[PDB]
């Protein structure tokens, strides 16, 4: 998972993508409530963590070496054997895992909830994951829809993405799903300072992440499409 | 935003700064300005070629995930479920 | 409580207040008055119809057992043993 | 788990529950030093925690939403297939979990000690497991005694207490425990402040739970063996 | 240490002092002074003879590999990974 | 997991046994980078921690009762039968844990490393678990070696040490591997206050072990490798 009233997410609240406001539902849930529950691919949201955290050749403002984050997550491991046909149950072809974020039609009363998914693939077809996995955005809608009822919680609107790997014969998947919860460093917040802890928070709830990047003098990450995972 | 106003008014706030140059920190961490937090998305994926040792290669297939794209590599993780 | 006076003089406490309007929170947040804890008893079981997702099954039947009687809805839980 | 010198339990230290002193043994178990220590069913302890927080439909102190609130917990999920008669590795017929709280002797030397427990039913007879149940309840009071034994540790007394589902054809049950350590509000402390943060707590050592519901104008959900679980 | 010198630089700092008498207490607990902390390396197992009941079996072995050696019996331990 | 720019190890950065310095590596690995990193035995970093927390029979500053206390932690249970020659899945004959710190080259842009590992050991013979385990160490150096290149972090040395049982007919084996991350008390330190928490580091930094026992008036619990694991 939850991100409630203590919350805010990269990419939506703060440092928005603009591919955020010009995105189209994929298809819509219906709530305990009747009203429709738009789900969106969460692409622009992913990607908007890659522009403030960095990546490993071209870091950012990532995590402390060494410190403490905790993260809503979950991740699956999955062998494909170096030279069988068999696989044991534990055994695939391919490892996937999955992040939804549903956001509060009432952020002062109710959370806003991630729901996180991850699983084993069993053919050597890609195309046939990826067929699967738009099935995985029906399967969680429909349990969003469940939990939400069991608070009689609203949401406004849930953006859903994927990441996955078909491995070699003979190597170990592991696909992991995380929401990390973090505080932000004063250098990342332009014309930001220690002594205004409020005040810095609101400019970065004013940039978008195209103003923040340029404000930086940062190159944009995700860009074409760059970004896959 | 005016959902601060409102929050404010119930004893909360979002307010998640860092002391550190450069690097995010974990709520909680002591230290930190604010009681709020900040969160954002990431799913990836990785491997590691497979040995003798399930854990071992549980360990790097992780961390080759974690190194992916957004880096998190480095930090403790602890489970929020 | 007599206990206290005890307590006090290692050091300890028993205080903890959450700053929120109607709200408890969790031992360890930033805003927190005191460097003690309250805890309490909840065991509970909630159901869902079988999917062919074990993980959502897992997530909502969840879900169910922690919206069942004393509400702990809505909460990151983080495990200790 | 474990609650020791930063700790109170609700309905045991701080708005204590009325049948806690009531209570009568249902045996006792004897422990390294010689000493007897009798076993009660926590149902007082349990009741006593959905005073506080409420329920879903009538809430009270409850967690803030998106909070993250670390508990001693422990969970089981098990599988009722929906029209098989041979029971696979996963599945069963119900699922239950059990807590125990055993309070320590000298609370200012030794942490009183949270057990926790939980498993699949696997016959479809609900008296059958409830004999099993008054089984557990004797194993995790040996459990108790050679914890206790380890780190030469007696305690005063100890509250166990369960829940448990019998699920329907092709049904999900998930058995949990949990026990959360978490801060009180000032609204739900009559007369406190939070410039008097020990005459806060003092303020709730003192109150009883009947007490306390006068104070606040709630009515009681407990009452009349009321709640279930 | 040095190092000291050129992570306060950075707004880092080493400091983990427990306000106790006698006891250590962990990372992030409310009270401590500092915002560093100290670890350290343990290592044990323990046994219980085997009961009908799994997760007694593996609490009651676990108690005893904890109390065994560098003694850290009665705590609440959460994992970071 | 990591040990990074804010920590301290007990018995190597604070408290520094001696023999730390008298140690030879037991070999070398390649890193990314083409230097060597020496693995040494991590005995006297074990050794260590005992002295500071001491023994259940002889406590020292040890962590308090019912406290939170976050580890990097691993483990492994396994259960010999009664009276059965044939071992089902979870089943084995001893139980082995282990753990390796890296330190890292440059601590202000590297975190140092920790790697866990845990397994269940298959034959009656001890001679063969303990040639096992020198096959361990190089497992977990390659695991090192390989994480250290995912985030460009090289290393000065490994110290890889293990803990093992080997269970009777009917018992249940439980090897735990524990990285606990803890706070000081003043009295542990020979000239501390309160009131200067910075020079109270620096007094823990400049004592070796044999001197902090001394100041102390603690016998050493390691002192002829009396402490077995």
């Amino acid at each position: 998972x939850f991100t409630g009233v203590q919350g805010r997410v990269i990419g939506y609240d703060i440092l928005r993508s603009p591919e955020v406001d010009k995105a189209k539902p994929l298809f819509t849930e219906t709530q305990w409530d009747g009203s429709e529950l738009p789900i969106y691919d969460a692409k622009p949201l992913q990607d908007a963590l890659v522009e403030y955290f960095g990546t490993e050749q071209d870091r950012r403002h990532y995590p402390a070496p060494g410190s403490f984050i905790v993260c809503a997550n979950k991740g699956v491991t999955a062998e494909r054997p170096k030279n069988d046909a068999d696989m044991k149950p534990g055994q695939g072809y391919g490892v996937w895992s999955a992040i939804a974020i549903s956001f509060a039609k009432d952020p002062t009363k109710d959370s806003s909830m991630f729901v996180e998914d991850a699983g084993v693939w069993e053919t050597p077809n890609e195309d046939e994951l990826l067929e699967y996995l738009e099935g995985r955005r029906k399967a969680m809608a429909k349990s969003i829809a469940e939990c939400g009822q069991d608070a009689h919680a609203s949401f406004e609107s849930s953006w859903i993405g994927f990441a996955y790997t078909m491995m070699e014969p003979g190597q170990i998947g592991n696909a992991i799903t995380v929401a990390p919860y973090v505080s932000l460093p004063i250098d990342s917040i332009p014309g930001g300072s220690i002594l205004t802890p409020d005040k810095d928070m609101e400019i970065m709830e004013n940039l978008t992440m195209p103003e923040w990047l340029e404000k930086m003098g940062y190159k944009s990450l995700s860009a074409n499409n760059a970004l896959k995972y | 935003s005016e959902l601060d106003a409102k929050l404010n008014k119930l004893g909360v706030d979002r307010i998640a700064i860092s002391p550190y140059k450069q690097w995010t920190r974990g709520y909680m961490e002591p230290g930190n300005i604010g009681n709020g937090y900040v969160t954002g998305l990431k799913v990836d994926a990785g491997v590691r070629d497979k040995s003798d040792d399930d854990v071992l290669d549980g360990i790097v297939s992780y961390d080759r995930a974690e190194t992916k794209n957004a880096y998190i590599g480095q930090i403790n993780m602890t489970t929020a479920s």
